[PDB]
């Protein structure tokens, strides 16, 4: 789960298949967080109104 | 690497190496025909860690 | 249809077949003939034993 360890241990063409899955997981986490924040913001806006 | 007798398959000899400097350039250069395909790490000089 | 075609010819022994592959680098190959990772085309070995 450490980027430098992957880079400092594998040559590029096999490091790519590891970097890709790390990227997919982190993108999924960010997307979930953003969606929850949007819903929470909508509720807060209703309360402020 | 350079020895006289090698143990059998069913009773394989295990050797422990520690507390020294391991230059991996000699193994790659000498007897290059010897298979040197590696798992998890890259032998392409990325073995110096 | 293709823009252009490049043909390269040289003699390589059958023991050296495995090292001459797209993206599979080897010491003797790395100092003589290196293939790009994103190489497109075909590699053919013709029988001249």
């Amino acid at each position: 789960s450490v980027l430098n360890d992957i880079l400092s241990r594998l040559d590029p063409p096999e490091a790519e298949v590891q970097i890709d899955r790390l990227i997919t997981g982190r993108l999924q986490s960010l997307q979930t967080y953003v969606t929850q924040q949007l819903i929470r913001a909508a509720e807060i806006r209703a309360s402020a109104n | 690497f350079n020895a006289t007798r090698f143990a059998s398959v069913y009773a394989w000899n295990r050797k422990r190496i520690s507390n020294c400097v391991a230059d991996y350039s000699v193994l790659y250069n000498s007897a290059s025909f010897s298979t040197f395909k590696c798992y998890g790490v890259s032998p392409t000089k990325l073995n110096d860690l | 249809c293709f823009t252009n075609v490049y043909a390269d010819s040289f003699v390589i022994r059958g023991d050296e077949v495995r090292q001459i592959a797209p993206g599979q680098t080897g010491k003797i190959a790395d100092y003589n003939y290196k293939l790009p990772d994103d190489f497109t085309g075909c590699v053919i070995a013709w029988n001249s034993n």
